[PDB]
């Protein structure tokens, strides 16, 4: 339950930001049946939006990262991605950002 | 902090040309690269050294050497990976095959 | 004909245990012994008994049965042989590993140099995995050059306890090509270490010694690395090709096995009939080289085995590693049946989830639909139609597994279909097929379409799906795969279907969109200037298949009844879709007429461009597919493409040289 | 005599011997031309080296040559080891004779049919009791 | 047609498992081979007409199973057996997950 | 000899029998291929006890066939022979190779190398049988045989018997 | 904790392992000028009890080897003085969940 | 290379993102238990604006 | 015409626009393997030849070579070659003492057809007989044939319209070929416009 | 677990109480607990089969002179059993052709005199199976009775058994 | 063969690039009955996943294909997939799903009680 609240705290923050008392009663101007339908629809969409277990998210992530590399001072792009995935003690443009 | 810097660097590479990728794929990549306490490279001597079974380690590169090092050490392959079931042709434990279906009897007699 | 019934239980492989072969198990599971390097008989027409192509090991001819299992080609798995080597040889893929064991155990009494009386040994034994523990033991025992028969006590270094071991100094062992040599410590004498000495040392190694080294006591002992009984792969591993159905050219493994038999016979004759030690060493080196090049031709610092034609011998490692090996070329990626491939052309009058399949491809590809009471008449009619005219059928599989080809069967009369039989019919309309464009870098390019049979020679598909496929019709080809069961077809239609994949999990924006000139025409349809007359409005409303049937009231009532383009395009958009977007300087009044406002399934203001129907988040496509569903969004794709294509057909669009001059 | 090990493609329904058999190579089946029942499916229609066992017999040997990274001493040792092989001395001498016949015909710029016929004549006319005392040059000239 | 590596990976991404199984079994090579219960090897002499199975090296006629594997996998296992490496195939688990 | 054992069978029920009364169909299919079936693991399974309750688990739908694989656990009486066990029987057939004696479900062969030399075969008499100076062995005659060895296939068990041991033969 | 100035001799290093449960930890002055936890990249670390670790392994139905790992040479690990066999819970900032909780076992 | 490295990872029924051995990569997928296909870009109104704007 | 496709006038195709001749040559030789192991040009027959192909053999002549001008179809044999084998075998069921020869013919491609144009008999350096058969066919431009500009503007035929459907100017000139406008400025191909 | 492989073991022998890797003294029930191996003689197994058949008769219904009992069990077998029932008929014919005990009372008497011997179920089942009358014959028929049981004890057990049979 | 300048990438052919760069428990144990989690502490989602839905339609379509007794009243539908969709729509399908946990334990779920929202 602690991990579940930890997972949904950002969406709960968004829900409280949008469905506040002042914004509903002043800007949004819904009615009681409309508000209940909104609560039911938000609950239904969030329940249908959970990641379906058994989904092979690893190969999907690998494809979703490998595809934008195809479409394209310090080095960037394909050689920098090569230097990232193949971790090397030296790189083309070693840089430091001191604040 | 190494994982955070890795995620920031990969994000910089991805969005250098303006292409955008969702966070969760990047998080999965950097978490796999930092799941062993060190920056495990995606090379032949990186992720292919973990004892995840001989067949997935030999599917990527150096098949014969991995099969030698498995046969000397007598590694027991659990056959839960994707490539093991692909080689053996049986249904992989992914997607529709990530569960099993039985037939019910209480509901079946309950309907009629 | 299928495969004949067996009484064995049908199980799935749950675990795979690797290891090594003991010589006893090789001699036990073998069905024959190889004695002659020749393959053919003296009459050059039958398989030689005791040769490399003994019928007990298997067969590679369709008319020949196996001598052991008494079965044909499709059932025989092939049976292994054994060669009893005169002298033991080292396995080429373990020599350095053997060298590591040569730096771990003693070379005289076959025991570990340092036992548990050392703290470093005790902390090295605490390593759980086999590889790191063996590496630590090898790196820590390589500097120990004495057997250590007597060691100081662990609890206190005041008394000396005599542990196991002979106390002889361990010589430095180094590899020379395919052999191992050792130099003793000068108080240096260098000599070649014989393989049988290493085998005897490995046999002298106790169970706990290689258990600490990580070798399993049941499946992989170190002593089983020393090859003294060579397994012989069956003829299905090493087939004989035919060039014009008369030549009997053998595989490279047959050549290597013949060379191994020749070397073994030469070594046996030299041992029995007497030879100098130079000849014995040369013969055993030749046998070791033949075994090594049979196992791995690519050895650094070693010449390779060459064929008569001058090409290198394609060894086991070369057949296993690389791209076109067994693993990467026959297991991970393999040629499949029930597939097609041809060039592509766009067809804007097809639906989004529909692909146009040629009629010859439909006649060739087959799908087995079983005979049910629900489709007895349709399948009977398809059987009676024959394999010549689409729609038709090509095979009828009865319940015993026997299959009737429908050609060469019409003269025998029609076959009455019973329940449970299969009919391999042609692929008809609304048959889901997976559709592919290589390289297929992402999952949006492996997508399940519905067959529409078209009378030409190209795959035809909707123009919207050319963006996830990364396809343009400049000669590109795509592939089609047909499912072969109800489960497979059902999961293909319910998982990989075109409408289900409009939003891409790559970047949570719709990967498909109204693109190319249908994107251009929709800009010229919904301008402020564009008004459409009655005779064109009626056809633009009729082109929508899910048109609600009521004529929209014109935005220009009189002096002339004229509809605006936004009003006509709003018929393609289903009701209940509301979208709001503002560009720079965009208000509720719109002088530039940028932005976009869609209220109650009607376009209020704003031209439709790449920011509204294109492959971008916050557009019409994303809103419709997340509020109404995938099917409604696919129908939206079809309706908008139909309306915009018809309007640009009757309106026209061009570009020219004068468009590029100021 | 001996094991049969023969497979006959007989249709089990027509019971007509010999049956009319059609080998559909394109669709990869063996079918009965009377009833259309298949007999054997998944039929097999490069990877090795051509060797006709009529020109030189059932000789199966490979030489040793230089690879990508090759030590010369190991190659010399392996060539000397292959030299002192006593079982294939007859095969080695008939291969040397074939090499001399093809060189001597090839310096005569005669077609390949002459070399093939001379080689097969030398092979089928070797190891004969009535032909042992003649010099090898006469044997080669007669074969040519 | 080449149902290559990347096509297989995209099929993994879709979660279609029976499609992958029938591209890897029924569309190319569905080979039925018998294995022993004691040893995991496929060196089982199977006279199916006599309905008799006999495994050399174990001398058992009562503990033989049948499995469906691709012929490429069977060839890989047999050549590995020629490599003095034993890919023993067992039909039951031995260790907890 | 006769034992009472606990066995498990994997039954592939077809989807065609997926009716509301599928338990009766499963039970009938179980007793079709168990009664009289020979198994080298457990001997000849003859009859099934405890019919009022048979432990039927949850049936597994096969991943490519759709048929339900049930693991039915039952209790049954079996006849598993062992070498070194002496059994009575009756001779059902005879030949110059020897005679087949029926014990329970099994045809044990006593070969011509495994009787004492007094017994000789004759085919002139009807039926062709064995006779000695003290006893005869004919069809449907009581005898006692010692099982020297038995071979067990997956679906057939054959045993070799002898009568050379004293205090054997006809009772 | 012993904080030296320049270096440690190997002869003193080999006696750093001492009688348990007493432990010896050595840190350099130059390697400890700046608190690494005050950096933005390092998230919050909390060392868990044995009861909490057992509850974590029981509720997520894991094993000792199925958790993500942290090596016993990381500067945060030396900052918390971690040993083998204990799990630290890591609270970090997430751009899709605000706060995220992970667990790493020190190996 | 990336596909082979991330080949065996799948979200199980406990909403943990694990590989073939059962090793945890993430304790919940994407740190939120969320499919990528149902993600839209949304603005957080509270983080923007001033304190007076927040009070209004 | 989208994604670089082109709309082609079907009437222009019917009048010979880009219609072409396609010549494919097949080479077939004999060789002598020894005394009697040889192969021969003759028309095979069902009575005494093994492993006959299912294609029709009536197109041949007495010497086993098809006369020029004869129409050929899918996988129909154009060169008939036979070779002797060992008699009195037992294989495939249909083996007897009659089948003293087996077929070594070279059939046509399973999709290619056309008209045999020229059959040429000669001898190579070896003096052995070898033949060359040239099959000539038409390649009508249909949907899928790739057409190119002189500026890299390649593309297949999308569809073919007849004249009464395809647009026309006031002078009656119906174009031969309609190309997509969007292919011009993305590629910055101006020389196509200036060439036109 | 167990490193299963074809290890070294003796061959199956009924004289040395080696009945196989599965036919052990302690068997595992479906409930999971261990039980003694249930071995039967000829008469006891004939009873167990007969009440099994009449129990199947009772289950299906709700939804002395040798020849009359033979025709009764024949009609019972032909109405109860389905296909492939020749083997059960032939072995039950074997049982009734070699049965020595008719009712359950004498079978219970045999099992209660044989349970006090403290022997394996193998030997008590064989002693209930073999129609023996001599101690030396029992020694030469069952080799495991050597150095296991007294000769006079065998004599009184066999004479009580020989008293027990009727018809 | 052919000679074409139409550049066609060889696919699954990364080994060229590979050769370019080669140088750089507590709760459940054994097979006891603690694997079968009873209904009162099922920790899985009561919503049927799209993969579970896909295999349920596939398996029911295959059973109806092999002539299983259909539990719903058809309106003349013939395709097995649509009949399976109709059966799951009004919950007359008598199949159950074993949601497998990573540790080997499993939870049973009747599709009658599974909420079908997609
Ligand atoms: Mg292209
Ligand atoms: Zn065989
Ligand atoms: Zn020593
Ligand atoms: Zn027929
Ligand atoms: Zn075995």
């Amino acid at each position: 339950q602690n991990a579940q609240r930890d997972a949904v705290t950002l969406f709960c923050c968004l829900l409280r930001s949008r469905l506040a008392t002042r914004r509903v009663l002043q800007e949004y101007r819904l009615t009681k049946q409309a508000f209940d339908w909104v609560l039911s629809n938000i609950e239904a969409q969030f329940l249908r939006s959970v990641v379906h277990p058994g989904e092979m998210v690893g190969v999907l992530a690998a494809q979703s990262i490998g595809e934008p590399a195809t479409q394209m001072k310090v080095t960037s792009g394909v050689p920098r991605l090569k230097e990232i995935l193949n971790v090397a003690k030296n790189m083309k443009t070693p840089s430091l950002t001191v604040y | 902090a190494g994982r955070a810097a890795l995620y920031k660097e990969v994000y910089n590479v991805i969005a250098s040309d303006g292409s955008y990728v969702n966070y969760r794929h990047m998080a999965l990549l950097v978490d796999v690269m930092t799941t062993q306490g060190g920056l495990t490279s995606v090379t032949r001597h990186g992720f292919n050294r973990s004892n995840t079974g001989a067949l997935m380690r030999c599917s990527f590169e150096e098949t014969v050497e991995i099969l030698f090092e498995a046969g000397a050490s007598a590694e027991l392959d659990d056959c839960r990976g994707v490539s093991e079931n692909v080689i053996l042709g049986q249904m992989a434990p992914i997607g529709t095959g990530a569960f099993d279906v039985m037939i019910d009897e209480e509901s079946l007699v309950k309907y009629m | 004909v299928g495969q004949q019934y067996s009484s064995a239980p049908l199980r799935t492989v749950k675990e795979v245990q690797f290891g090594l072969f003991s010589p006893e198990e090789v001699r036990a599971i073998s069905v024959a012994k190889i004695r002659f390097p020749e393959t053919m008989d003296e009459t050059q027409t039958r398989a030689k008994i005791g040769g490399l192509n003994d019928p007990r090991l298997g067969s590679i001819d369709r008319n020949l049965k196996c001598q052991t299992c008494q079965e044909g080609m499709n059932e025989c798995p092939g049976h292994f042989g054994h060669i009893d080597l005169a002298k033991p040889v080292f396995h080429v893929g373990f020599i350095a590993k053997i060298k590591k064991v040569c730096e771990c155990v003693c070379m005289h009494c076959g025991k570990l140099l340092l036992d548990e009386h050392n703290e470093l040994m005790r902390q090295a034994l605490a390593i759980k995995d086999s590889k790191k523990r063996f590496a630590a033991i090898w790196t820590l025992c390589k500097t120990k050059m004495v057997c250590e028969t007597d060691v100081p006590s662990e609890d206190d270094p005041t008394q000396l306890v005599s542990r196991g071991g002979c106390g002889n100094t361990q010589p430095t062992i180094r590899k020379d090509g395919l052999k191992l040599v050792g130099s003793w410590k000068k108080d240096p004498e260098l000599r070649v270490l014989s393989t049988e000495e290493i085998l005897n040392i490995f046999k002298h190694i106790s169970v706990k010694d290689f258990t600490s080294l990580g070798f399993n006591e049941v499946f992989s002992r170190p002593e089983w690395m020393i090859l003294t009984c060579l397994p012989v792969p069956p003829p299905p591993v090493r087939p004989s090709i035919s060039f014009n159905e008369s030549q009997r050219g053998e595989d490279d493994l047959t050549f290597k096995l013949a060379d191994i038999l020749k070397a073994n016979i030469s070594l046996e004759t030299l041992e029995h009939n007497g030879a100098p030690h130079h000849a014995i060493e040369e013969a055993e080196s030749l046998l070791q080289f033949h075994v090594a090049t049979y196992m791995d031709n690519d050895i650094a610092g070693q010449p390779q085995a060459l064929q008569k034609s001058g090409r290198p011998v394609k060894s086991i490692r070369a057949r296993l590693k690389g791209k076109e090996g067994r693993i990467r070329g026959n297991l991970m990626g393999k040629r499949v049946d029930f597939s097609a491939r041809t060039v592509i052309s766009g067809d804007p009058n097809l639906e989004l989830d529909q692909v146009g399949v040629p009629k010859s491809i439909a006649k060739t590809l087959t799908y087995p639909e079983v005979v049910t009471p629900y489709n007895i008449d349709r399948l009977t009619q398809l059987v009676r139609n024959g394999p010549n005219e689409h729609p038709g059928a090509k095979y009828v599989i009865r319940d015993s597994g026997d299959r009737i080809d429908l050609r060469y069967s019409k003269r025998a009369g029609d076959i009455q279909l019973q329940y449970g039989w299969k009919v391999e019919r042609h692929i008809m309309d609304n048959d889901p097929v997976l559709f592919n464009r290589q390289p297929s870098l992402h999952k949006m390019s492996m997508m399940a379409h519905r067959v529409k049979v078209i009378p030409y020679s190209t795959f035809r598909l909707n123009l919207s799906v050319t963006s996830p496929y990364n396809a343009d019709f400049d000669g590109d080809e795509m592939n089609l795969h047909v499912p072969q069961s109800e489960e497979t077809r059902a999961e293909l239609s319910q998982l990989c279907a075109v409408p289900l994949q409009i939003v891409s999990p790559q970047s949570n924006k719709p990967c498909m969109g109204i693109v190319q000139d249908t994107l251009c025409g929709i800009r010229k349809l919904t301008l402020r200037d564009t008004f459409i007359e009655l005779d064109q409005v009626l056809n633009m409303l009729y082109w929508v298949p899910d048109w609600d049937g009521v004529i929209p009231t014109p935005a220009i009532i009189k002096p002339k009844p004229l509809w605006s383009g936004k009003q006509i395009l709003s018929v393609a958009i289903p009701n209940g879709i509301h979208l709001q977007r503002f560009d720079e300087g965009t208000t509720l009044l719109s002088p530039k007429d940028n932005g976009m406002l869609i209220i109650d399934g009607q376009i209020i203001f704003g031209v439709v461009e790449k920011k509204t129907v294109g492959s971008s988040n916050g557009g019409l496509i994303h809103v419709v597919t997340r509020e109404k569903g995938p099917q409604v969004c696919a129908k939206l794709f079809g309706n908008i493409q139909k309306v915009v294509n018809f309007w640009l057909l009757h309106n026209g669009f061009s570009t020219g040289i004068g468009d590029t001059i100021a | 005599r001996g094991p049969n090990l023969n497979i006959v493609l007989t249709c089990p329904e027509c019971k007509v011997y010999p049956p009319k058999i059609v080998e559909r190579f394109s669709e990869g089946d063996v079918v009965c031309a009377l009833c259309g029942l298949v007999l054997s499916d998944k039929l097999v229609d490069r990877v090795g080296e051509a060797s006709n066992p009529l020109l030189d017999g059932n000789n199966l040997s490979t030489r040793i040559g230089k690879g990508e990274t090759t030590d010369m001493r190991f190659t010399k040792e392996l060539n000397k080891a292959q030299g002192k092989n006593v079982m294939d001395k007859k095969d080695n001498e008939v291969q040397a004779a074939f090499a001399k016949i093809t060189m001597l015909c090839d310096a005569a710029e005669l077609p390949k049919i002459v070399k093939d016929c001379a080689k097969e004549a030398y092979k089928l006319c070797h190891d004969e009791k009535t032909l042992k005392g003649k010099s090898m040059e006469s044997i080669m000239a007669a074969s040519i | 047609l080449r149902f290559g590596e990347m096509e297989r990976d995209c099929m993994i991404a879709h979660g279609a498992a029976s499609f992958l199984k029938e591209r890897l079994m029924e569309a190319s090579d569905a080979f039925r081979v018998h294995i022993c219960g004691i040893c995991g090897l496929m060196t089982v002499i199977a006279k199916l007409n006599h309905n008799q199975f006999e495994c050399k090296g174990c001398d058992n006629k009562i503990d033989i199973y049948q499995i469906h594997i691709p012929y490429a996998a069977k060839l890989l296992f047999q050549e590995l057996m020629a490599m003095n490496i034993t890919p023993r195939l067992y039909t039951d688990r031995s260790r907890d997950f | 000899m006769f034992f009472i054992k606990d066995l498990s069978l994997n039954i592939t029920l077809h989807p065609s029998f997926f009716g509301p009364r599928m338990k009766q169909y499963l039970k009938t299919k179980l007793l079709e291929e168990v009664e009289g079936s020979c198994t080298g693991k457990f001997g000849y399974i003859l009859c099934v006890l405890d019919y009022d309750n048979i432990d039927i688990q949850r049936g597994r739908i096969l991943p490519t066939d759709g048929s339900a694989e049930f693991n039915v656990k039952y209790r049954a009486v079996v006849f598993k022979p062992f070498k070194g066990e002496v059994v009575d029987g009756t001779v059902v057939s005879c030949s110059q190779h020897g005679f087949e004696v029926q014990v329970g479900p099994m045809k044990v062969f006593v070969t011509k190398h495994l009787m004492p030399q007094d017994l000789t075969f004759n085919a002139g008499s009807n039926p062709p049988s064995y006779q000695s100076s003290e006893d005869v062995i004919t069809i449907k005659s009581r005898i006692r045989v010692k099982i020297e060895g038995c071979i067990s296939q997956v679906s057939s068990i054959h045993a070799i018997g002898s009568i050379k041991e004293d205090y054997l033969g006809a009772i | 904790i012993f904080v030296y100035q320049n270096n440690i001799t190997p002869s003193a290093m080999k006696l750093v392992p001492s009688i348990p449960p007493a432990t010896i930890e050595t840190f350099n002055e130059a390697a400890l000028v700046v608190n690494i936890t005050h950096h933005e990249l390092v998230p919050k670390h909390i060392r868990l009890s044995s009861d909490e670790k057992r509850e974590l392994l029981k509720r997520y139905r894991l094993k000792e080897s199925q958790l993500p790992r942290i090596q016993r040479a990381d500067p945060v690990a030396l900052y918390l003085g971690l040993k083998r066999g204990e799990v630290v819970k890591i609270i970090r900032k997430s751009e899709t969940s605000g706060r995220y909780a992970s667990y790493r076992i020190c190996m | 290379r990336l596909v082979k490295a991330l080949e065996d990872i799948m979200v199980h029924y406990d909403n943990t993102t694990r590989n073939s051995l059962g090793n945890v990569i993430q304790f919940i997928y994407g740190e939120d238990g969320m499919d990528a296909a149902h993600i839209e870009k949304q603005s957080l109104d509270t983080i923007g604006g001033s304190d007076a704007a927040f009070e209004k | 015409n989208q994604e670089d496709s082109m709309i082609m006038n079907q009437s222009s195709i019917d009048r010979g626009l880009f219609r072409s001749l396609f010549f494919r040559s097949y080479m077939d030789q004999e060789k002598k393997y020894g005394m009697s192991i040889t192969e021969t040009f003759e028309k095979p027959q069902r009575t005494n030849t093994l492993r006959m192909k299912h294609g029709t053999y009536d197109k041949l002549d007495d010497d086993g070579l098809i006369a020029p001008g004869v129409r050929v179809s899918g996988e129909d044999v154009i060169i008939g070659k036979t070779t002797p084998i060992s008699p009195d075998e037992e294989e495939l069921g249909q083996r007897t003492a009659y089948h003293s020869k087996r077929d070594a013919s070279t059939p046509l491609r399973s999709t290619e057809n056309g008209i045999v144009d020229q059959v040429l008999v000669t001898t190579n350096q070896d003096g052995l007989k070898f033949v060359k058969v040239r099959v000539r066919t038409t390649k009508i431009p249909q949907i899928g044939d790739k057409f190119a500009s002189r500026h890299g503007q390649k593309g297949t035929i999308g569809i073919t319209y007849r004249r009464e459907d395809m647009p026309f100017t006031a002078e009656g000139i119906v174009p031969d070929l309609i190309i997509n406008p969007h292919a011009i400025p993305s590629r910055m191909t101006v020389a196509h416009l200036i060439e036109c | 677990r167990r490193r299963r492989l074809k290890k070294v073991e003796e061959e199956e022998n009924a004289a040395t109480l080696q009945l196989g890797q599965e036919f052990q003294l302690k068997q595992i029930n479906h409930q999971g607990e261990e039980e003694e191996l249930i071995a039967l003689n000829l008469s006891e197994a004939r009873l167990v089969i007969k009440e099994a058949l009449v129990e199947r008769r009772r289950a299906f219904k709700r939804s002395e002179t040798r020849e009359k009992e033979l025709e009764s069990i024949d009609v019972l077998l032909e109405q109860t059993t389905g296909g492939n029932n020749k083997d059960l008929k032939n072995t039950m014919q074997y049982l009734t052709n070699f049965s020595r005990f008719r009712d359950q009372e004498t079978v219970g008497a045999v099992i209660q005199l044989l349970k006090s011997t403290g022997l394996h179920p193998f030997e008590v089942a064989q002693l209930g199976s073999l129609a023996c009358d001599t101690a030396d014959e029992a020694k030469t028929l069952i080799p495991s009775l050597n150095n296991k049981i007294s000769d006079d004890e065998l004599e009184r057990i066999l004479k009580e058994l020989s008293n027990l049979e009727t018809l | 063969n052919e000679n074409f300048e139409d550049f066609d990438v060889e696919h699954f052919s990364d080994e060229e690039t590979y050769e370019e760069k080669p140088q750089f428990e507590q709760i459940r144990r054994k097979t006891l009955k603690e694997k079968a989690i009873p209904k009162d502490q099922r920790a899985t989602t009561p919503y049927m996943t799209k993969y579970e839905r896909a295999r349920i339609l596939g398996t029911r379509a295959l059973q109806i294909s092999m002539n299983a007794p259909v539990f719903v009243d058809l309106e003349g539908e013939t395709d097995p997939l649509r009949i399976a969709m109709k059966e799951l729509a009004e919950k007359k399908i008598p199949l159950v799903i074993r949601r497998y946990l990573p540790d080997g334990s499993f939870e049973d779920w009747s599709v009658e009680e599974l909420i079908v929202d997609l």
